[PDB]
Order: C-alpha cells, then structure tokens, then sequence
C-alpha cells in the first residue's frame, strides 16, 4: 500500500524537482502568528510543512530553533496547538507532518496522538529521538491510523542500522547532517527506492538547488525561523527563492 | 571476578521486558558512538585485566575499601535503632563519583580515545571527571552553565588546576540543561577521539548498567562489613537518590537478600505539595527522558517540570531506569525527604558524630532516622554516606545563622 | 630506645625538649603524663583507638605510586602516603583521636586547643563531637576574620570558637591564651596540643599517635615495591606528620630521612619559616628546640605561603635527630611548593595541601639526585581543598 | 651563706611591716622614662624593685603588663637596657632583682647573664617559666655569682612540688594567684621559714594592708604600669599609698 506522502514526491519527480520541506515550530512567536506563518509557507510554495512541537529538553536542535522553541514555551504553547496548526495547514490545501520528541507523544498516549493527528489531517510523524529499536508501539499506531513514519539517518549510521531505519520508514527518510550528504543519500538509494529528504542548514536558493540534484526533498528549518523573526514578508520571499531552487527544469 | 548478570537488562537496555524501563531514547546520530561504547564495555567488564586495573586504582589511589561506621550517637534519634554509615565521604574527591569516573576513564583509554568530555551542575561530577583524566593523561573538557560557573568560582578553578578546560555555556538558560546539550553535540562531532563520561545511573544503554557496575563495589564491601560488625544481615539498607548511582551501587549486593529492606530517599525540597521539589517517584510518572524510559516530573503535555532542592546533586527531575524497575517490582521503596529534614540531619551528624556530610547524603541520614523509628529498637540500618560536606559548609552555615548577614 | 627520659629530655646533656613552663601548669602536666603512661600500655585504650582509626578515620591510608610524576623526578619512583584521604583531610585526625580518648579516660569534660588557619581546630572539634566532649577552640583574630568558613565548621561541630585579640593576634597568641585557659580550668579541661612540640609529654605523645603513618608505610612499601625505600620524606612545621612517618624507619640504616621546611620568599630574604636552616636553639612553648629568634631571644615573625608550616619553632625530637645525623632538614621555597602543587594536580589528579606540596617539591629534587628507579616515599599530609583559592590566585586562574 | 634579700625582710619584720615589692618593665614607654620611673619607685618607698625583661611571648602576664612589654619591644628595648636599669636603681640606693622568661637568659648565656646581673648590683632573678626541674645551670650560676633565686608556686602546686620549689628558692618565694593566697602562703610556711611574696593584682592601699597581714612581701605590677601610663606623679602617689598600706 502507498505512503501518504508518496504522491507529493511522485508529482515532484514528474516535474523534475525536489519537494520543498519547511519546518516551523508551533507557538513561535506566539500561536496565532505561527499559524499565519505556516499558512504563508503553503501559499509561498512549500510542498510539505513540518509542524514542530516545542519541547523543554531538545537535544538535536541548533541555537536558532532552540531560542524559538524556548520562546514558544514561555508563551504557553500546548501540544494540542500543534494539532490546531495541522488543521489550519490542511484547510489551506497544505500537506503537514509533525516533528516531535517522543515524550510528548508518550504523555498524550501513542495511539491517541496518532488518532488525533490523523483526524487533524496530519500525514505523518518525524521522530528525531525515536529509533526503530524503541518503535513497536509507534509502528502499530502508524499502521492503524495510516500515518507516514519518518526516521532519521546520519553520516555515521552503520550499514546494519541504515538498513533497519530505511526499512522501518514510510514517506521519506530524513538524512540529517561537505560530501557527507550525497554519500549518505547514495547509501540509502542502494537498499531502497524510498524518498530521501536532506537537511543541511539550507539558507539560500543555491544551496537548495545543490541538494535537489541528488535528493528527493530539501528540508529547511533554521533559515525559515530566522526569516520569520524578521517578519512574515521576509519568510514569503525566502520560501519563493527556495521553491525556485528545488526546481531543475 | 566478573559478577553475575541476573538483574541486568536485555541487549537493548530494557529492565523488565523488551519494552520496559531504560532502553535508548536517543537520536540515530548518537547510535554509532553508543554502540562502540557498548561493545567496548561488554568486552572489558568480563576482562580480568580491566577489573585488576580498576581494583588497583580503587585500592591505592582512591583508598577503598571505605569503612562502615556505627554512629552510636545517632541511635536515640532513630528510635534506638542502629545506624551504620558506609563512608564514601572518605573516598578521594569526597564522594562515590570517583568510582564511576575511574571505571569510565579506564574504558576511554581501552577504546583508544584521547579526549573525555562531561558536564556538571554545581561542579562535583566535573571535578571527579577532571580528576580521573589528569590521572590517566586524557584531555578533558567540562561543559558547565554560565550561571553555574559564575556561582562556583572555586570548582571551576579546581577543574583548571587539574588541567581540564571549562567551557561556560552562555546560551539559553545558561544552566545544566544547556551544558548537557553542548556535551552531546561535542560527542557527535568528535566521536572518533572523544569519550563522554556520563554522570549517573541514567541515560541510554549502556550507561545505567555500566555506572551501576562501577558503583556495585559499595554494596559488595558493605555486605561483608555489616555482617562483620552486626553479626547478621541488616534489616535495611538506604541511600539518597538523584539519578541513582550511589543508591543502586549500595543496593545491588543486597537484592537477593529478601529480609533486607531497600529504601531510596529523594529530595522533597520545600515539600511535595508545593511544586518546589525533586520527588521523582513520589510526584512524577513514567516517561522518556535523557535517553531512558523511567519516572520523571513532567506536566500534562510531557514537558519537564523544573525541580528544586537545597542540594545540587538531588535536584534532578528524573531517575535511573533500574530504580524504576525495582520500584515496579516491589523490591525498593522510594520516599520523600524535605530540605528541613535533611538540614536537621546534617546538623545532627556534625554535632553527634563529627562527620560533616554532603547535603545529598543528609537526605539519607534523615530518612534513616525515620526508618529507625518505624523498625524500632535494635534494628540495623546501613546508610550510604555518599559524600563529605565541605562543599556545603557555606549553605549549611547560612541555614543555621552562622554567617550573620 | 628513642624515647626521652622522665623529665622529657632527648639526647642526654644537649637536653632537647623538657618542660620550660610555669609551675602553675605543672599539676595538670604531671596529671596528663601519668594518664598517658597508664593508657599507652592498656589494651582497652589501644583497641578503642585502633577501632576509631579503622572505622571512623579510614585507616590505613593507601600508598600510591605516582608514576606520572616520575619524569619530573629524574625517573625516580615517588610513592605518596595518602594522609589526604583521612577523615577531615589530614594527619591531624590521628593526634586528636588519641588525645580526645585520653581526655575521656582522665574524666575531663572540656577540651581546648589552638589553631592557625583552622585545621587543628577543625580536627579537635571533630574528635570532641565524636566523643561528647565540650570543645573551645582559640584562634587569632587575624585568622578568624579571614577563615569564616572554618569557624563555621567548628561551630557546626558544636565547638565554641574564641577570637583572640592579644599580641600579634595569630597562632602563637592563641596558644598563649589556651595555656592561660588551661591553668584556670585544669580541674575539668584537657589541652589538645596540635603538634609534636610543647612541654613533655606532648612531643612523645603526639609522635606515638602519629607513628601509625610510618608503621603502615613501611609494610606497604615492602609489599608494593619489594624492599625498603631509598628515602622517606615529609614537610616539617612543628613536626607531627614528619615524625609520624619517619619513626618506623629510624633503625633502617639505608633509609634516608629528609624533612622539608618552608623557605617562603627564600632563606636569604628574611621572609621564611626555615627553623633548622636559619634558626638556633632556644626555649619556646615549653620545649628546648630550634627556634626562629632574634639575638635577645625574642620570637621572630615567620612567613610562608603555607599557613600550616608557619610556626617559628620545631619539635625537640627533630632537633635530636638533626644532631644525631639521622635526619636531614632542607628548605623549600613558596615557588617550588606551588610548582609541585600544580604538577601533582595535572599529573595525578591529587590536590595536595600547600604544606604537603613542600614535601613533593623536595621529593622531585631528591629524585633527580638519587636517579632512575630510586624509591622515595613522601608523606602527603593533607588535601588541598582549603588551598584552591590561594593556588588559583598564584596561577592567575582568578 | 644567707640570702641577698635576707636583710631587707629582716628589717621589714623588725619594723612591723611587709616589704613593698614593685614591678615595672624596662623600656615602657621608652628606656629613659622606664629608668626614671624605677628610680621614682625607690624614692617613693619600694623596698625591692622587680625589673621586668620584656619578652615576645609572656604567658603568665595579664594584658596591662603584656601591652606595656609589647610597646617596649615596638620601641626597640634590649636585654642590656634591663642591666642598665638595675645599675641605676643600685646607685640610687635601691634593691633590684630581675624578672624574666627563660629564653632571653638562654640566648644571653645563663652564666654570663648571672655574671652581668651581679656586676650591675642586681640581687636576684625571678623566673616565671623556669621550674627547678630545668634549673641545673641556673642553680650553679646562682651560687657562683651570689644571686637569689625566686621560683614561683601556685594554688594548684602539689605538696611534693611545693616542697621542692621552696627548697630550691633563696631570698623569697613568689606565690602567684578567694582564700587561695593565704592558704598557699600557709603551705609554704608549714615547710620553710623563707620569705613569701604575694601578687593578687593589688590596686590600692586597703588591698596592700590586707596582704601584709599574712605575707612577708606585697608584690605590685599591673597597678604600677597603669599609674605610670597616666603619669610619673600618679605613680609616686600610688606608690606612697601602697607603702602606707604595708605598715598596717
């Protein structure tokens, strides 16, 4: 059976481009403004929106996203506001997945969160601190409620672990990172036809274009947050530049 | 000798079944280095030459065994029970943490790693790690929150005299939380030459088991000593619980003694009803935190609640997963002790026995006094005195009005 | 064989030691001396003390081969006798446990003692709390005003602390007030003297309580190294830690014994505490020994970066051993001590007392002298937690 | 073979009174002023002058004397200044003994100090931190240079030690201190006929009379220094009151 995000990538590869995948955290700079920001990403040409659930103890995150998530939490942001942002994105004709650390999902109830994300129009979950080894409950919830499940791979991932991570993913596999990124994408292609999204601190049209030569999706987050902090117009302009970068034809 | 594995987790780090407590709730970006360390430790923990090296440093450098001292002058305050203090306060550096960093620094060297990193709150684990690194000629980098470094000028200075670099983290809240964040990032970038010295019996597998293994010696010694002095196994063995290394270390040797009660005492701060506490078992619930599934203090969304205690070392919103298992299994009871109960016990131990304990350790003493009343006259209670209180003299002096204003 | 005569004199007619005290103190001095004579050979006393040494103070202390120092010591083998690991952080615990037990056997309910920067006072307060003795520590007012945390320790332990404003307002005048208190309160008070000096019986008694250091060290070095050491060394203030480690080796004729004393800015500068190197014989605090004194016999102000080695006198048993040719006493400067302090931190992760760092510095020089493979046992008399701030200023880490 | 201070105590007991024994430290507030004060003690009726040798560590002294000896040392007082003071007192017709802690004597040389004190006219030494147990060299030099030797006894002294201390003393024995002084004196009396001097921090006329009732000598130190600090005329006046006290 087909992934939820499969048709977006099928459609992108038919237009000789990569999908633009845009991250923003719920509640930055507050809940309404973040929703207006995520809506604007859909209007400016983001194929997929990663809706970030701010978390008190993020391990993976650089300063830009960390300062933003801390601000979001100071503002009183709730996990259910992420579900509201997903509804809004779906209403605007966008395609939304949720990116979250695992404890909020555990606290919610894993089956419950998958049910409520699906009901909100969410298409999947990105799990940066959930590896397949701990993902039994999530895989059952993912199958039950038809959600894509995007695990991460890294340059240091062993052959055995790259294979298991790719085999357990649905929709795309997130290749998080000079020549490290194409080599990693190459290693994924050797064992699977699954779409690979690449994150690489993308800040410009030229960087998006480089990544779009070898990857199925170009993931961007920090630079969107930096843009949003300036204002909504700046975010629109950057997204347009990035959308032109993902197109090769 | 390589000691038995009956209480060990599965190969995934789980206690109590393949999806129970512990595990590895970490990013795939950390898994290569976590697996390298895991395979290294699996080899070395059954290597007689590794255990001989560690034993030799434990004996001659650190001063093991630590003695067991019957604090007869506490008896009247513990319902005429008998309180025996396992004196980790006399170890080199002044706590049980030296047991851990000796094991891990030896392991780092066995792995060919030239550099060790770690993080610290008030400074104890930072000083211990820098101590072991100076010993073994390893490059040492300690990450420490900007708010902690400005507040701990002499601990930063200790670390630097020991040859370590101290990196004051000025981003975010500038606390322990932010230092952990920088340490984990350093590890990933420098994995080829760098070993991360975990501070307690928590984190992803293999750290809860490894740290506990390096602390097992406390309980091993204590089980022999108490039978020597009391003529029998104790009615109870107790310890303070932060992440859980000292507690699990003293408990382990008593696990299959079904007549021995095991009690861990956690920091209740201003009181468990006030929301200013670190009473993980008493007020927290199951969740993933810092790499393991265990108990934590968390709000209705799963966000970490900020904890408070008068002691730095117990001021931790989580707890090691092996303790979670032992709680679920009914083997260990976990109980709250307030700032005030701890400080009263601190003062009492000073006046009655001439031992200035760590405020952390004073939570266990306070606990033990209460358990003495429960169990009554002649009951035999072993207490892990996890550290000396030199670092706490200023806090205690302010508490008791000894500095004026 | 090494003991003094009944009057407290070492070496016959040279007359080291004795009792150069007022008659007002003699009733109580004879009383302690009689009690010490009875208890030193009583099995109950020695058992009680051995039990406290093991279970309470953490004896034996280990002997550690500091292999990372070796390259800095001519490739000699430096073994550190780890008194830094005792309860309270130094050798002083050995002395106070013994004297405190004696005080309780004598029926005394109150113990007094003097202290400089606070180490002996903390140790004495510790033993008194353990044994339920009332404790009053005398400390010079210059010292109390800059050792606020050590005063607080003493108070936490239940001791009273008296800031002394008479004379210099430092160690020697706290000592003077403690002798005055003992006179008035001798019926119920025991004076816990803090080094191997003073009138008989203290040099001998303090030494006997510190002998355990050397007895352990002799056994441990033979165990680890396979032979007696080439040298045993120690820092020398009043002389308690040094005499404790040396005593067990006095009759081993191939074992060199070296005491290192504080040279401050240097012996030729006048700012030192080099009692043997630059002092001369005299009576001071009850003992005929070497003394830093001017040419009328007035006590000279001493100086060291180390407060513990900053005592103008030295114990009479050391004066005897110097005259016999058995022990050599040598100066170590502030600079040498501090370089050794840093090196020990960096190489072994051991933060030594600045006092003890004088000994380590002396051992590094002695290693270069004796050569590759020589075995040097060093008494590491205390931990350096108390000296971190001083060392941090020295190295510009603040 | 009789003591050097013997005839002074004879003359006092013949005149129905105790000896007035006055202490001052050399060099307080400077050397010349100290000598003029000691000279004024002779002119005001002191029977015996105790010339104090300032010492850096005087354990038996109270704060009045300690602060004055401290001040004297700050001013550069030397042991030789004490010998010059003895000489001036002797030429003025007065009776001087020296009170000193023992280390200055050791540094001088015991025999040499005894020689030079004798050559200055000095009649004895009072030795607050020399017990008979350590006094071998002192006994020899005492006999050789014909000086009296005033050891101290105390309320706490055992019967054995009191007897030994009195036995080793010549001239007088210094009883240093409720009813403790007269008992101490009574215990010396029951074993020897040697004169006894009593210090009780005497401040006034009435206090001196109270002590001359049982003691052969009334010793005064602290009050003399306090009077001198106020001025030489106050010292003369106070010394006149204390001399009128001992004749009662």
């Amino acid at each position: 059976e087909a992934s939820r995000l499969g048709p977006v990538f099928d459609s992108c590869r038919a237009n000789n481009r990569a999908a633009l995948i845009g991250y923003l955290p719920t509640g930055y700079p507050d809940v309404p403004a973040s929703v207006a920001a995520m809506t604007a990403l859909v209007e400016s040409g983001c194929d997929i929106i990663e809706v970030g659930v701010p978390y008190s103890d993020p391990v993976m995150d650089g300063p830009t996203i960390a300062r933003a998530t801390e601000a979001a939490l100071r503002g009183g942001v709730r996990v259910r506001d992420t579900l509201a942002a997903v509804e809004a994105i779906s209403i605007a004709g966008g395609r939304a997945v949720v990116m979250t650390y695992w404890n909020p999902v555990l606290r919610y109830g894993v089956d419950a969160f998958a049910r409520d994300l699906a009901a909100a129009g969410g298409l999947g979950l990105i799990t940066p601190d959930l590896i397949p080894d701990e993902a039994q409950q999530w895989l059952a919830a993912s199958e039950e409620h038809r959600l894509d499940r995007i695990f991460l791979v890294a340059p240091s991932s062993t052959p055995e672990r790259l294979a298991a991570t790719v085999e357990a993913s649905r929709g795309f596999v997130y290749a998080a990172s000079s020549q490290a990124a194409p080599e990693l994408v190459g290693r994924v292609k050797a064992v699977s036809d699954i779409p690979v999204g690449v994150g690489l601190g993308v800040r410009s049209r030229a960087q998006a274009a480089q990544i779009a030569q070898y990857a199925d999706g170009v993931i961007v987050g920090s630079a969107l947050v930096t843009a949003l902090t300036e204002g909504l117009p700046r975010l629109r302009a950057l997204t347009g530049e990035l959308a032109a970068g993902v197109r090769l034809g | 000798i390589a000691e038995p594995t009956s209480h060990d987790p599965d190969s995934g780090g789980h206690f109590g079944g393949p999806s129970g407590w512990g595990g590895r709730y970490v990013p795939e970006a950390l898994m290569a280095v976590i697996e390298e360390v895991t395979a290294a430790y699996q080899k070395e923990r059954v290597s007689q030459d590794f255990l001989d090296d560690l034993d030799r440093l434990q004996a001659n450098y650190a001063g093991r065994p630590s003695p067991l001292y019957e604090a007869t002058r506490l008896s009247q305050h513990a319902g005429s029970a008998r309180i025996f203090l396992k004196r980790e306060d006399l170890n080199h550096t002044g706590s049980h943490k030296i047991n851990n960093v000796l094991g891990q620094a030896l392991l780092a060297r066995r792995m060919g790693k030239t550099r060790v990193i770690a993080e610290t709150g008030a400074g104890q684990h930072g000083v211990a790690t820098a101590t072991a690194c100076a010993l073994l000629g390893l490059d040492c980098v300690i990450y420490m929150g900007g708010i902690d470094t400005a507040r701990q000028a002499l601990n930063v200075a200790r670390m630097r005299l020991l040859g370590a670099e101290v990196v004051a983290v000025q981003t975010g809240s500038k606390t322990l939380k932010d230092a952990i964040n920088e340490a984990f990032r350093d590890w990933v970038a420098n994995a080829d030459n760098t070993y991360y010295c975990f501070g307690t019996a928590a984190g992803p597998h293999p750290f809860p088991t490894m740290v506990r293994d390096f602390q097992r010696i406390i309980g091993m010694e204590a089980r022999v000593q108490i039978q020597g002095q009391a003529g029998r196994l104790p009615d109870a063995v107790v310890a303070c619980v932060g992440g859980g290394s000292n507690a699990i270390g003293i408990f382990h040797a008593f696990l299959d003694d079904p007549g021995v009660r095991l009690v861990g005492f956690e920091a209740a701060g201003d009181g468990v009803e006030t929301g200013r506490h670190a009473a993980t078992f008493t007020a927290g619930s199951p969740g993933a935190f810092h790499g393991s599934f265990s108990y934590l203090l968390q709000d209705e969304d799963g966000q970490t609640i900020e904890s408070h205690s008068i002691s730095a070392g117990l001021d931790y919103p989580g707890v090691g997963p092996e303790h979670a298992w032992l709680k679920e299994a009914g083997r260990v009871d976990y109980r709250p002790i307030t700032d005030s109960e701890a400080m009263d016990a601190f003062g009492l131990l000073c006046r009655m026995e001439g031992i200035i304990p760590a405020i952390e350790s004073a939570h266990a003493v306070a606990g033990a006094l209460k358990l003495g009343v429960e169990l009554g006259r002649g009951a035999v209670i072993v207490v892990n005195l996890s550290g000396r209180g030199d670092k706490d003299v200023e806090t205690a002096a302010k508490w008791f009005g000894l500095l004026g204003n």
